[PDB]
């Protein structure tokens, strides 16, 4: 794993060629240009239509075996295409999801032009989209980046059913359409990061929208900017033949498991808060592919690709969490639980929302006081044999429990007023969340 | 205000 094996075609010619993987890709070049009979000058070598320097080895381009560099007549900045606004809109505003005056590499969007297609590719370093652009239009290979959002406003911009011409000139990127033309500042396409490849452990495919049931499901329980920064993240699990998701923040925890239809390796990482909110926007046809490694995922969908670093922590095992023996079952109407709720919290303390229950016989009284000695009582009608108790809540976090559970009715697991109450749907448990009282 | 049996942090 030394060396590597690379292919050079200028489309009628092809030569192949073993070299180390730290050995400069000059002498390739000048050999093959030799072979055509062609000045070294008169050619550019491009690698994805990305133009190819001289002292580069394979390794700082992550070549892999067998990849395939293309020999093109000299063209200097000659990547060119036109396509159909309609073609690009959904691809930009995609990939400019993923910014720094010392980073304005960032703010750009990286276009490579091969193959008959279109790749537009955004990062923010720890993540990546990319969108693939099929061209029906006649086109010349190269690559560049221009600023994402100038050149997404731009062709959002143009009137509906417009063609979009791009090419390059010197440093900066002309785009035609209509009698409109725009000239945006570019940088080197060489100087756009790249994620280097690494191998998928696991890998599966599921429906996109029971990947965006596992997200919604737990995404609210996430910490935001904890210190540990595994919470900020969402576990992503595989085990059995079921996916499962879980997110807490040391007050409530999330846990939500659905099956896909394979067995896989018990595979457990965390994905970062920014990283899920992509993977979400990304749900909009066909299902998802999933491949997880042991330090990234990748999530492909339709002619995108979704690339994240994995957050490196231990996250807490919900089994632990979980109460242990909850023999106190409560039921009742979701939606009747949360409007009773949402009253009750007009009048809680703004700072600390504490809410108390008092739990009896087929029957649920909520009570909310503040400082300024303003009260709220709700009575419900429940279903409930235990025994009576009296327990406190922050009432946003039962409430965001409610709002996340879409369903007719829900069942609350009680065991005494200082323990952790379990809440999922009545009718499943798939979902169960998990909400520790506050003392009264 | 009490934790989940987070270990460490509760
Ligand atoms: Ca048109
Ligand atoms: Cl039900």
């Amino acid at each position: 794993e030394t060396h590597i094996n690379l292919k050079v075609s200028d489309g009628s010619s092809e030569i192949f060629f073993k070299i180390k993987k730290t050995t400069p890709l000059r002498r390739l070049m000048e050999a093959f240009a030799k072979r055509q009979g062609k000045e070294m000058d008169s050619l550019r070598f491009l690698y994805d239509g990305i133009r190819i320097q001289a002292d580069q080895t394979p390794e700082d381009l992550d070549m892999e075996d067998n990849d395939i560099i293309e020999a093109h007549r000299e063209q200097i900045g000659g990547m060119k295409f036109t396509v159909e606004r309609e073609h690009l809109l959904k691809p930009l505003q995609q990939v400019s999801g993923p910014g720094r005056p010392t980073l304005p590499i960032l703010g750009n969007l990286l276009l490579q032009v091969a193959d008959g297609t279109l790749s537009l590719t955004g990062t923010d370093l720890e993540m990546e989209m990319v969108a693939r652009v099929a061209l029906v239009q006649p086109h010349e290979p190269g690559a560049t980046t221009v600023p994402a959002r100038k050149f997404f406003d731009i062709c959002r911009g143009l009137p509906e059913g417009a063609e979009i011409a791009v090419q390059l000139e010197g440093e900066r990127m002309l785009v035609r359409s209509g009698r409109s033309r725009f000239s945006l500042s570019t940088l080197p396409a060489a100087d756009f990061p790249n994620l280097d490849d690494w191998q998928s452990e696991v890998e599966f495919t599921l429906p996109q929208a029971t990947m965006k049931r596992l997200i919604e499901a737990t995404q609210f329980s996430m910490a935001h900017q904890d210190v540990r920064y595994y919470l900020n993240g969402m576990l992503f699990e595989t085990e059995g033949e079921e996916l499962r998701t879980v997110a807490t923040d040391g007050h409530r925890l999330a846990v939500c498991s659905m099956p896909i239809g394979q067995s896989l390796p018990s595979h457990s990482v965390i994905v970062p808060r920014k990283g899920v909110i992509e993977l979400m926007r990304m749900l909009d046809d066909n299902p998802l592919r999933v491949q997880i490694g042991s330090n990234n995922i990748r999530a492909h969908v339709g002619d995108f690709i979704f690339t994240s670093k994995l957050v490196d922590g231990r996250f807490p095992d919900y089994r632990r969490v979980l109460p242990k023996n909850p023999d106190k079952h409560l039921e009742a109407g979701c939606d009747l639980l949360k409007q009773a709720f949402a009253r009750a919290a007009i009048l809680s303390n703004e700072k600390f929302r504490g809410v108390r229950l008092y739990v009896s016989e087929n029957q649920l009284k909520i009570t909310a006081n503040n400082p300024e000695q303003e009260e709220a009582e709700e009575i419900l009608d429940v279903t409930y044999s235990g025994a009576e108790m009296e327990i406190g809540f922050n009432v946003s976090y039962v409430l965001d429990v409610l709002n996340a559970l879409k369903c007719e009715n829900v069942r609350m697991m009680l065991t005494d007023s200082v323990s952790s109450v379990q809440i999922e749907d009545a009718a499943s448990q798939s979902a169960a969340y998990v909400v520790m009282p506050m003392r009264l | 205000v009490p934790t989940l049996p987070l270990v460490p942090x509760g």
